[PDB]
């Protein structure tokens, strides 16, 4: 049970990982052209 | 065969979890083409700016 | 990308509108075999 | 002693938590990392200690970057402190003569000292950042601007905050100039959660080192407060361009 | 006055202009440039100058530190 919930997670953080620095990346670029 | 609080944050994290993917949603509906339009102006008004400048 | 010459020509005309010492009268735009000329016959002063 | 048995503590519960007495604990093991990663919940490891509090300053929270941010460029004697209202700029403008009033009497309505706005900015989710300075009017008919660190530490007093906030003000700070000395300070510790090697190649990989400091970005919250940050700009330099056709506009003609 | 000493008197009724080495008149002045400090209040350091020569202080090194911690309660 608990572990199915874990390994999930695991994927579901595997994702949001890549998205955070992807968007973060992006907002240093826009912060950059901003200034 | 858990104690009762670790079943309330896995309850905790399963809300955490779709709250950080609201906002990685909310993120990925920006547009950058405001400040692009922004560059493409302060082109345009350098040039009429030079225009005037030089007449 | 598409920022063609007439950003350039505004410059060009610049250019020679602070050197111009204002004429009585305004100057011809030359066509090509002019120009071709103009430079030639300008050269032949250089060169000596 | 405290920070290092929270160290010892972390550890313990990341590695080999002893709460279950079985299997169950490598199992609690995982549970407490994917907790840590995510930045939030509870690394149980024992039943005679406290658990372990995960929040997204501790190290193991994957959801961090460093981004750049202008330092202030105006000076101590300008006086410039700033006031974030739960307000709208229109409702600011349009009060601005009685908040003068209103932030004159939190200075104690002193017949020596003048409230000016020198500026208001909209912010992102219905508020507004004024930029306000007090002049000083002395005994000999001279007057002074007062410092923006001496006019916000009157206001950071508690009886004064309290009415600042009760004013509809969220945040006060300086828009100050940093020394060498405090800039050089600021830098020299990795902040919360941030990594060392993260923090030094952060100094390194920042483009203008006398207008720009390195800030964490700490989960997708701050992001998406940059993002309104950027979005309101963005705004600001389009109305400032609208300004600059019509001076062109008016040049040409 | 030149010279940056003595008294200037001038009344029976007032006391005399003391004449100091700082009176505008007194002619031995220049300016000559000096290094600004490049330590910050947080780095801590207090300079404590000392009658003494330096292998006094250096040979009394540790007893000096005792009396400065005395001299801190």
């Amino acid at each position: 049970q608990l572990e199915s919930l874990i390994n999930k997670w695991s994927l579901e953080l595997e994702d949001q990982e890549r998205h955070f620095l992807q968007q973060a990346t992006q907002v240093n670029a826009w912060d950059r052209t901003l200034i | 065969n858990l104690p009762p609080v670790i079943c309330q944050d896995v309850e905790n994290l399963q809300k955490f979890v779709k709250e950080q993917k609201q906002v990685q949603e909310e993120i990925s509906r920006m547009s950058s083409k405001a400040m692009l339009k922004v560059q493409e102006d302060i082109k345009a008004l350098k040039q009429l700016l030079s225009l005037a400048a030089n007449g | 990308d598409t920022e063609g010459f007439g950003e350039l020509l505004q410059q060009a005309e610049q250019l020679a509108a602070e050197t111009e010492g204002i004429s009585e009268l305004p100057h011809v735009e030359r066509n090509l075999q002019e120009i071709q000329q103009a430079g030639e016959r300008l050269r032949s002063r250089t060169l000596t | 002693p405290t920070q290092s048995n929270q160290l010892i503590n972390t550890a313990s519960a990341l590695s080999a938590p002893t709460l279950l007495g079985d299997e169950r604990d490598a199992i609690l093991a995982k549970w407490n990392q994917l907790q840590a990663f995510w930045g939030t919940g509870k690394g149980y490891f024992n039943n005679n200690i406290p658990p372990v509090e995960f929040t997204q300053e501790n190290p193991f929270c994957r959801f961090k970057a460093v981004g750049y941010s202008c330092m202030p460029s105006n000076k101590d004697e300008d006086g410039l402190v700033v006031l974030v209202f739960n307000k709208k700029e229109t409702e600011i403008r349009s009060q601005q003569q009685q908040l003068v009033e209103s932030l004159h009497k939190v200075l104690g309505g002193n017949q020596t000292l003048t409230v000016n706005v020198e500026g208001t900015k909209t912010l992102p989710d219905d508020q507004t950042e004024v930029v306000i300075y007090v002049v000083e009017r002395s005994p000999n008919g001279t007057s002074r601007r007062v410092p923006a660190t001496t006019l916000y530490a009157h206001f950071e007093q508690a009886n004064i905050k309290t009415q600042l906030q009760q004013l509809g003000v969220t945040l006060s700070m300086t828009r100050t100039e940093l020394s060498p000395a405090q800039i050089k300070q600021l830098l020299q510790n990795p902040p919360a959660g941030v990594d060392p090697i993260i923090w030094e190649q952060a100094k390194v990989d920042n483009p203008d080192s006398e207008k720009l400091i390195p800030v964490p970005m700490v989960g997708f919250k701050e992001l998406l407060r940059r993002l309104k940050v950027q979005d309101q700009m963005t705004k600001q330099h389009q109305t400032r361009l609208d300004i600059i056709s019509e001076d062109i506009s008016e040049l040409q003609k």
